[PDB]
């Protein structure tokens, strides 16, 4: 059809120097024989540098190079609920076909400082320690950063499993779209990811961007933008959207290979000059739209791999600055128990009070200050005789408090339910429970309220407010519980 | 190895910080009603961990110090070598 | 005589001009992008003169779409940003053009954003004091007349407020006005800061340009700058004072790194740019007071790690010329503004500036202050009881002194339905020598909660 | 159509070829060297093209008397090795050739050492525990059968002697095809495990590739693929279990290093090559269990400088089920096996999977352990008697249990003169539920240390006086 046509003039370690294409743009793909795709990252007067997005080992000198006339995109639509596609949009669970509503540009603008609205909404992620401490509106971009192992997928997931109920209302203004966007990991990781999805019965309402350990440097470079295209999509139609970044570390590892392969200019830790650019340019898509654009929403969860705690690093750094809040976790928690392991004297969310709702906010307004005062006199432990009663009571308060905000895996609390197990913390109900019994104890509390006392909760979720009556109410049904309840040790839990 | 055995170091300071200011306020409770009392065998005990604190907070602003500085000559002889590497293949 | 594209590697764009038609340096030159769904103008800044009638330039926009051979057009001038009073009221880019109505002061008079600051024999020669009217500032940490004031702080301790605060106060103080600039802003961060000062009815006091975080380093590098011209104008044509906020300068360092990094310069210590000190300098030379008017700055500072030896703080440290550091505990007692008074500092509280009887009266509160500090362990742990009577009697002194730093701000008038008040130094000086030699013990704490100065404190006792 | 030798600099050598005769990247190349002493033949590479009908190529043996020139053969593939059942038994080198009867496996079916991975939708997460008989291991670091299993560790921390414990424990019974890939180790090392093997009579089970670390860094990128290869036969044709040993992956990942200056590249941050992750995950993702195909995998990482934070095990680390990771506190304490309890981990010690009482067990041990390393500093400052009594219990009962999760290992008898011992998972975890509840408090310490289960616990503290 009279294609404009380019020469492979060499070609190593997936990237090829084409020669012609002289009508190229910047970022477009590319076709080698053999089916093989390049994206033109660079352009200069004796050749276009472009970056092999896989089968590298096919590419040879000579062969013929067509455009496509198009900047990267990927197909957009409904039908990619429940699938598993590389950045590409390509299906790769052996499913068959994804029907395609439309295609939308990987590198569309962020919407503007005027095309948005204050993150108003809670996106609750049924994990007590953050959605108390460092909750999480609906258009926040909020940092999950640690050490590896110290549970950072675990809180990611948790939150996609939390948003269950909300797609069941079936309501779009409560329902959440969820994107996890796969990085580098190995693939059973990704089976084992998606398998814990399918279990809770999240995969109704998740797409999974995958790019594997095996892919392509470009796949994984361009994975987080197809996942965002694809959020971005159902952003812009009034949709809530939830994306997991699992984790923007390997995404800015892959860019830095492939820009170090091009020989552009490395900086601090061999990274290029616009790594801080990639990820903020990633990062501003999620955003909460204004009314006049639907006010649907897209709220970021970026992961980031920390090397021995050092959030100093150029990475951890630049991420930090661009989001909205950080949950940081670390290993030394994780092995005293504290799990989900969130340093919360560390972690904020700069949203804050916005994104929860009243009841949340009044019950959790004293955690802060206690957990921090807690933090401070624990080592009076010992001496918690030679303490005044004032500080001894804290330290009690806090020891309970730091026992309810634990949490086990793939288990998140729908909003009422944390709100009540707060209330037990923070209104002295925990005071006469021993410590290692807290957690049971509060398992077991909520399970009586829901089999007789359902009325709390419906009053609390229909509300969101925490009424007179009905906080008298759950008193009255927290003494009988306790009344009920044995201590580990024997003790009576009563008054 | 340097920077990892300054923060283990840190690391230490701060705990004996912590407890030794522990110690130092429940002696002056105790005041008003072992070995680490300073001079005494050579409120004491008070005395002692007052200053034991203040020493461990010298050491971790010490410790902090020498950290940075290596933190920062960490970077700057990684990027040498990276821009020596590149320079080489230029 | 238009250029064309050469070479193209991300945001660094080579261009090919005429033999006699380069253009100079930090011209900004105009290329179209026309793929419809990337489709826009380019503006490129020349970087460098590469030889042989090419040059160098940073692009302020993604280059995605950009085409080799497309044409480019030399302006002739450098980045250049709307001035005058039609500024104010309103949100700008880096390159002058209007977020919130787009095309707006396009006729307006246009400054080059590239300016020296004022000549050597040009500048006052003695420092001088900027009178905010607010107790604490005013007393403990008074800010320079010209000068720059580190702002630190994380989120919920006041800071919005506070910057809401300054915009009133220059406003209506000093008859001046305000130029915020977000280098490396958020856009939720300032979507809302819009929203808040149209609600704050103190939008149209300021002038506000965003270099967004998701822009290219290279109009993150150059907001400061328009902003700066900006402020230039207020100050030198509309003989106006000038409350420049700067948030934050660090990533303006960082934007400068990444932008000395893609041109292949080679890393100075820690991987900054190398001319790192001069840009910093550049920058901040141009924020004094000349010819009877002041650009006074509040700037955030991030610190990388916290070490304050590292050349970033280091450099923008050698023009701070005060600290306020904005404390969650203050914040979390209800005193607003929530100054941390220990921490917070000025390098022009001293005998020789601010007198002899201020220096004394400050000093005086930091000693209580610093005392009561040492004590709050003791107070925690132990209680209020196992303390001397000495120590009891310094303590209730130092906690009515660190009540009465507080004060009910004009921008605490929307949340609090009660307006704001302007203590004199003369006052301030004169109540805080009082309360230091303890002639307000017997009078209850909260009667010093949110007042002004002596007539309101004797108010408020009455009233409880 | 030859090619002729353009520039050789160590390892590397640009090959000229005429035009319509570029051979395909990764195709191996043969090139004669004729001086006497050193006369061999050179399988090279192909690297890079370089453009202008010049390849860039990585020799397989040392390039010393190469001539510039000479005529350079495209075999027109891949380097390829012999697979079947005929590679059990027999020690090969990276490329095929057979050691202990050179000459042998020609004939056999030849399988390119390069292929892509398995599918996605072939991969099948494992659950599914692998029983050691180390306590440290099935306590706190579970295996799992037909999953990725890693020994991090610094130089000497005891990675080998670990990995042929498990060849003795695990692949002694296997009832399947074990495949041994020596990667940039010790040639003494190589001799040892083949004499064992044969000793053991499980060589006649054993497929044995070795690329020692003598040899050029070519050979070093390659020899992996090459038993991977012949293990991936053994997975997907013939449809048995496998075992698959590496010792050690590292090296392949410094060997790329080692060339990736001289192939034209930047470096990367440490001094690594920018594609360390990308190849990394080509080699690992393709050692793997498939649905019904098992591999259990067992791969040696070693940790340059004892820096876990280095960018070649801190990218290896995402490709393992279960990672025992070695520590030098640990070993300079006298701790064997080196373990660091509270830096490794495993994907199945979960209540789910092992059970409530095996996590709830682990659970506890890490978390005193993790309080003991915490007062370490202070006890070693203001001493032991400034604890609180709970502390001071607490410290007793980690010292114990410290000690406790060493163990006498039967590959270490060499070492310590002393036999090995197998301890039962169940008792091992009935033991550690003892010590955390502090029924051992009254034992010497000392009593504790490499022993296996509760009766050699008793015996050593009769030995010391107790009961
Ligand atoms: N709340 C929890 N309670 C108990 N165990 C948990 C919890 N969250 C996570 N874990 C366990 O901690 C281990 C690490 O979890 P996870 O894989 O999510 O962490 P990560 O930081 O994402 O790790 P990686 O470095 O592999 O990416 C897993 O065994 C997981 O089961
Ligand atoms: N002086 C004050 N009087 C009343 N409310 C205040 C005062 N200062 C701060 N606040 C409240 O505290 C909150 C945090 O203040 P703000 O300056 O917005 O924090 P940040 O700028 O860090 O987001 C605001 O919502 C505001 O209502
Ligand atoms: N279980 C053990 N018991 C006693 N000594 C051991 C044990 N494991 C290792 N060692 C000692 O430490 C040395 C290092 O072991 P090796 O596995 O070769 O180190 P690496 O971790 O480098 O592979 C051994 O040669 C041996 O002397
Ligand atoms: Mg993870
Ligand atoms: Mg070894």
């Amino acid at each position: 059809e009279r294609e404009e046509i380019g020469t492979v003039i060499d070609a190593g370690d997936g990237i090829a120097h084409v020669e012609g294409l002289p009508s190229v743009m910047t970022q477009e793909l590319l076709e080698f024989p053999g089916g093989v795709l390049g994206v033109a990252l660079n352009l200069d007067e004796h050749s276009v540098g472009a970056v092999i997005l896989g089968e590298f080992e096919k590419i040879e000198e000579g062969q013929q190079v067509k455009r496509t006339g198009e900047v990267l995109s990927v197909p957009v639509g409904d039908a990619f609920l429940g699938r598993v596609v590389n950045p590409l949009g390509q299906p790769i669970d052996g499913q068959g076909d994804i029907a395609a509503e439309t295609r939308r540009a990987l590198e569309l603008q962020a919407p503007s400082v005027v095309q948005r609205q204050s993150v108003s909404e809670p996106l609750q992620t049924g994990i007590k320690a953050i959605d108390a401490m460092t909750p999480i509106g609906r258009g926040q971009r909020q940092l999950i950063i640690g050490d590896r192992k110290t549970g950072k997928t675990a809180v990611c997931v948790d939150t996609i499993l939390n948003q269950r109920e909300a797609w069941l209302t079936g309501d779009p203004k409560q329902q959440v779209r969820c994107v996890y966007v796969a990085i580098g990991q190995k693939g059973t990781t990704i089976a084992s990811v998606k398998r814990a999805l399918e279990e809770g019965g999240a995969m109704e309402y998740t797409t999974i961007v995958a790019a594997p350990a095996s892919d392509a440097a470009g796949f994984k470079w361009l994975a987080p933008y197809t996942g965002s295209a694809i959020g971005q999509h159902w952003m812009y139609n009034g949709k809530h959207v939830l994306i997991v970044f699992d984790d923007l570390s390997k995404q800015a590892d892959a860019y830095r290979a492939i820009s170090l392969l091009l020989r552009r200019p490395p900086g601090r830790e061999a990274f290029p000059g616009d790594v801080f650019y990639l990820h903020s340019r990633l990062l501003e898509r999620c955003a909460k739209l204004s009314d006049e654009l639907g006010g649907g929403s897209m709220t970021g969860l970026p992961i980031i791999e920390t090397k021995a705690n050092d959030i100093s690093a150029f990475i951890p750094t630049n991420v930090i600055s661009i989001t909205d809040g950080q949950c940081f976790l670390e290993s030394d928690l994780f092995n005293q128990g504290v799990r989900p392991a969130i340093n919360v004297g560390v972690s904020v969310s700069r949203v804050g009070g916005a994104a929860q709702i009243k009841a949340m906010k009044e019950v959790a307004g004293s955690l802060r200050l206690d957990l921090s005062q807690y933090r401070e006199l624990e080592a009076f432990a010992a001496f918690a005789s030679d303490l005044d009663a004032a500080s001894k009571a804290q330290l009690d308060r806090g020891a309970r408090l730091v026992e309810l905000l634990k949490q086990p895996q793939y288990s998140p609390l729908a909003v009422e339910e944390q709100v009540v197990a707060i209330f037990l913390g923070t209104q002295g109900h925990l005071d006469s429970v021993p410590v290692e019994d807290v957690q049971r104890f509060e398992s077991e509390l909520l399970e009586h309220v829901k089999a007789s006392h359902s009325d709390i909760f419906d009053g609390i979720r229909e509300t969101k407010k925490l009424s007179e009556e009905a906080e008298e109410k759950l008193v009255s049904v927290i003494n009988e519980f306790k009344k009920g309840f044995q201590a580990s040790d024997g003790s009576s839990v009563v008054v | 190895a340097t920077l990892r055995e300054l923060r283990g170091r840190i690391r230490s300071a701060g705990s004996i910080k912590k407890i030794t200011k522990a110690q130092e306020l429940i002696a002056t409770s105790r005041i008003a009603k072992r070995g680490l009392c300073g001079a005494y065998n050579a409120a004491s005990r008070r005395r002692a961990m007052k200053s034991a604190t203040d020493n461990a907070d010298d050491l971790i602003k010490a410790l902090t110090l020498a950290a940075n500085r290596e933190r920062q000559a960490q970077i700057t002889q990684e990027i040498s070598e990276i821009v020596g590497g590149a320079n080489a293949l230029a | 005589t238009a250029g064309r594209v050469v070479r193209i590697t991300g945001p660094v764009v080579d261009v090919e001009f005429p033999r006699g038609s380069v253009p100079e340096l930090f011209n900004a030159l105009h290329a179209e992008i026309t793929f419809g769904a990337l489709a826009k103008t380019l503006t490129l800044e020349v970087a460098q003169h590469l030889g042989d009638s090419l040059v160098r330039c940073i692009s302020m926009q993604p280059t995605d779409g950009l085409v080799r051979g497309v044409e480019v057009t030399d302006t002739g001038a450098s980045i250049s940003v709307p001035v005058g009073d039609g500024v104010k009221g309103h949100v700008f880019n880096a390159l002058g053009d209007c977020l919130d109505d787009p095309g707006y002061g396009k006729d307006f008079e246009h400054w080059s954003i590239h300016r020296k600051p004022p000549a050597f024999s040009d500048l006052e020669p003695r420092t001088e004091m900027l009178e905010t009217g607010l107790k604490v500032v005013d007393l403990l940490t008074p800010y320079v007349r010209g000068g720059k004031i580190a702002l630190f702080g994380g989120a919920g301790v006041g800071k919005t407020v506070l910057i809401q605060e300054m915009i009133n106060r220059i406003a209506r103080n000093f008859g001046g006005t305000s130029v915020f600039a977000g280098v490396g802003e958020r856009t939720r961060e300032g979507n809302d800061l819009w929203v808040e000062l149209a609600d704050a009815n103190v939008l149209k006091d300021t002038a506000l340009v965003f270099g967004q975080m998701d822009e290219p380093p290279g109009t993150r590098m150059r907001v400061a700058l328009s902003a700066l011209t900006m402020a230039e104008f207020f100050r030198d044509e509309q003989g106006q004072d000038v409350l420049l906020f700067i948030d934050n300068i660090f990533r303006f360092t960082q934007a400068g790194s990444e932008v000395s990094t893609l041109l292949g310069r080679m890393p100075s210590a820690v991987g900054y740019q190398p001319t790192l000190a001069d840009e910093m300098g550049e920058l901040q030379e141009r924020i004094t007071s000349t010819r009877g008017r002041s650009i006074t700055s509040m700037q955030a500072v991030y610190v990388p790690a916290d070490d304050y030896t590292d050349p970033a703080p280091a450099t923008t440290f050698a023009h701070l010329d005060a600290t306020t550091e904005l404390s969650r505990a203050v914040f979390s007692k209800g005193i607003f503004p929530a100054v941390d008074p220990l921490a917070s500092s000025s390098t022009i509280l001293d005998p020789a500036i601010v007198g002899d009887e201020h220096y004394r009266v400050a000093q005086e509160v930091i000693r209580i202050l610093q005392r009561y500090k040492d004590l709050q362990d003791i107070i925690a742990i132990l209680g209020i009881d196992e303390l001397s009577e000495e120590d009891k009697q310094l303590v209730n002194r130092a906690r009515r002194i660190e009540r009465f730093l507080s004060q009910n701000m004009m921008a605490a008038e929307q949340f609090t339905g009660q307006p704001g008040s302007t203590v004199p130094l003369k006052e301030t000086i004169e109540a805080f020598d009082k309360l230091t030699k303890g002639e307000f013990d017997h009078l209850p704490e909260q009667a010093f909660f949110l007042i002004g100065g002596l007539d309101d404190l004797a108010k408020k006792a009455e009233s409880l």
